[PDB]
């Protein structure tokens, strides 16, 4: 199985601040990695699919990068409704893995 | 690929006409001649270089030199003159170019 | 050889058109047939093309993320599911078919020698 | 002889959605030569021998050719389950031929991607062996119907690959060609050497 | 769009339930439904998919015990847990794939305890 190795965990920053999460996987997921966003206390929604695409609905401000086996996944702008928990998933393996979890 | 004909003949009846394909290294590939006249399908005047298909007459004559393509037309008949299109395929583009 | 075409008509802009072109005489499954559009009072293009077994030739620069051609060999007909027309696309679309011979290990050249005629497609 | 060349070494390949069906009969098939070549990846052979395909005649072999992904080349098999062996192309469970693959990273791979080889991902009902749907319409999500626009629970039924040269192995483009050897029901046309 | 889950409670370990993930404005039928499944405190973990035509995936350490069917006639998801053990006690989700494992859309949710 995919080991979705994702770095780094429970992260804080200041209003403004562009985070970088880093999900790397263990084989070659060639553009196959999709974000969630996970409020507290409720179902996780999907922001960015095949790691570049931004799901409609979801403001600019995040943004997907990254091919092969290392990922990046940036909020740009900190807004304060952004404070959630995000997943890196392969779905592309037969056991789909998702990522250890930020808690941004 | 970047095919350019001047659209500027007018041949005297009954004298012979030329029509030039520019081309970069047009030579190495193959030059393709067609004839449309107004309110008609198109129709293969010249396929590949110096090549008459069955059933035209000996008029067109083509001729695909270094760097310009060329298609010749000796005795011009009275009318028989519409827009022609010279046109080759790129590997490199992977789409066939009709020029203009 | 005849080459009747169907499916051309005012579309409004922004939707999807189908264009069938059936074919009959020549052997439709050992000849690869093109697409070629001509605008008003314009020059000649080409939209896609598809060889004997089915293998799409390639689209052009503009058309290529919305015109997906597809041929059926059993039943001697070419399609060209157009889709997202915009102003650019009004022209009148022939149905030629390619006369060379079997394109194997390279060597790839497209000489359409039979036309049809064609289908206005107004946006 | 035969015709396998056009076959094996065709400049293009039909995609998934749209694989071509090539009838072949009244000829000499030398299938010793494929099993020969190192080239074919993959070459199993299912109800049948690689040297009875020389010892036993058939008649009207079908070949059907297609380009897939290296990881889906286990799909094409008599019982799988996929996107592609449900909707795409399903061999059936009795099937008796043999499944021919090799990479083509070399050829098929463009430098920016195009969309000459596409698969289709919706469809409501699972194909039956030996069937291809080429239709192109919107397909539809939910209860409300669609018109000709594509946008919310309105796809269109087909995907295209991402075939570039950087791809890694089980992304790269793969031809794939099925030989169905059908029961000679006829009198015998193909038999070999 | 909405997927209403229902179903849940506290189940005496090695019993047998059922859950139930209730739909509109989508058909079953299609749009490659799913189960996701989320321990108390931990990551995601993928349980189940159901494709359009009819087959269904299964996690290998849910494997047997649990089983998932569609019920066209009412627009409902179903999935019968055979066997339950100290693990399967987790909050579960219903989620529309646009493909095979994508989750555009995901349900309320109900919570399952053994
Ligand atoms: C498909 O082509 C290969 C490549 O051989 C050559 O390919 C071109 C460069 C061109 O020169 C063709 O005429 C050649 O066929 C074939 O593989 C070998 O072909 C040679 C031909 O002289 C033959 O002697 C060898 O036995 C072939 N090797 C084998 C069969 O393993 C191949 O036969 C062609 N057909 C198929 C079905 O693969």
């Amino acid at each position: 199985d995919i080991v979705m190795t994702q770095s780094p965990s429970s992260l804080s920053a200041s209003v403004g601040d562009r985070v970088t999460i880093t999900c790397q996987a263990s084989q070659d997921i060639n553009k196959y990695c999709n974000w969630y966003q996970q409020k507290p206390g409720k179902a996780p929604k999907l922001l960015i699919y095949d790691a570049s695409n931004l799901e409609t609905g979801v403001p600019s401000r995040f943004s997907g990068s990254g091919s092969g086996t290392d990922f990046t996944f940036t909020i740009n702008s900190l807004q304060p409704e952004d404070i959630a928990t995000y997943y890196c998933q392969q779905y592309d393996n037969l056991p789909p893995t998702f990522g250890g979890g930020t808690k941004v | 690929y970047e095919l350019t004909q001047p659209p500027s003949v007018s041949v005297a009846p009954g004298k012979t006409a030329r029509i030039t394909c520019g081309g970069s290294n047009i030579g190495s590939k193959s030059v393709h001649w067609y004839q449309q006249k107004p309110g008609q399908a198109p129709v293969l005047v010249i396929y590949y270089d110096s090549d008459r298909p069955s059933g035209i007459p000996e008029r067109f004559s083509g001729s695909n030199s270094g760097n310009t393509a060329t298609l010749t037309i000796s005795r011009v008949e009275a009318g028989d003159e519409a827009d022609y299109y010279c046109q080759v395929w790129d590997s490199s583009s992977d789409h066939v170019v009709f020029g203009g | 050889v005849q080459l009747q075409q169907s499916g051309g008509g005012l579309v409004q802009p922004g939707r999807s058109l189908r264009l069938s072109c059936a074919a009959s005489g020549f052997t439709f499954d050992d000849y690869a047939m093109h697409w070629v559009r001509q605008a008003p009072g314009k020059g000649l293009e080409w939209v896609s093309g598809i060889t004997w077994n089915s293998g799409t030739i390639g689209y052009a620069d503009s058309v290529k993320g919305r015109f997906t051609i597809s041929r059926d060999n059993a039943k001697n007909s070419l399609y060209l599911q157009m889709r997202s027309l915009r102003a650019e696309d009004t022209a009148l679309y022939y149905c030629a078919k390619d006369s060379g011979r079997k394109l194997l290990w390279g060597r790839e050249d497209y000489y359409m020698g039979v036309w049809g005629k064609g289908t206005t497609v107004t946006v | 002889l035969c015709p396998f060349g056009e076959v094996f070494n065709a400049t293009r390949f039909a995609s998934v959605y749209a694989w071509n069906r090539k009838r072949i009969s009244n000829c000499v098939a030398d299938y010793s030569v494929l099993y020969n070549s190192a080239s074919f990846s993959t070459f199993k052979c299912y109800g049948v021998s690689p040297t009875k395909l020389n010892d036993l005649c058939f008649t009207n072999v079908y070949a059907d050719s297609f380009v897939i992904r290296g990881d889906e080349v286990r799909q094409i098999a008599p019982g799988q389950t996929g996107k592609i062996a449900d909707y795409n192309y399903k061999l059936p469970d009795d099937f008796t031929g043999c499944v021919i693959a090799w990479n083509s990273n070399n050829l098929d791979s463009k430098v920016g991607g195009n969309y000459n080889y596409l698969y289709r991902l919706f469809r409501k009902s699972n194909l039956k062996p030996f069937e291809r749907d080429i239709s192109t319409e919107i397909y539809q999500a939910g209860s409300t119907p669609c018109n000709g626009v594509e946008g919310f629970n309105c796809y269109f039924p087909l995907q295209s690959y991402g075939f570039q040269p950087t791809n890694g192995v089980g992304y790269q483009p793969y031809r794939v060609v099925v030989l169905s050897f059908e029961l000679l029901h006829a009198p015998a046309t193909v038999c070999g050497p | 769009v909405q997927l209403v889950e229902s179903g849940g409670g506290l189940i005496q370990p090695g019993g047998s339930l059922r859950l139930s993930c209730a739909a509109s404005e989508f058909i079953v039928s299609s749009n490659y439904m799913s189960w996701v499944r989320q321990a108390p405190g931990k990551g995601l973990e993928w349980v189940s998919l159901l494709y359009s035509g009819g087959t269904t995936y299964y996690a290998d350490s849910v494997k047997g015990r649990f089983t998932i069917s569609r019920d066209n006639s009412k627009n409902t998801l179903f999935l019968q847990m055979n066997s339950l053990r100290a693990e399967d006690t987790a909050m579960y989700y219903c989620a529309r794939d646009r493909g095979p494992w994508l989750h555009d859309y995901w349900g309320q949710g109900t919570l399952v305890t053994v």
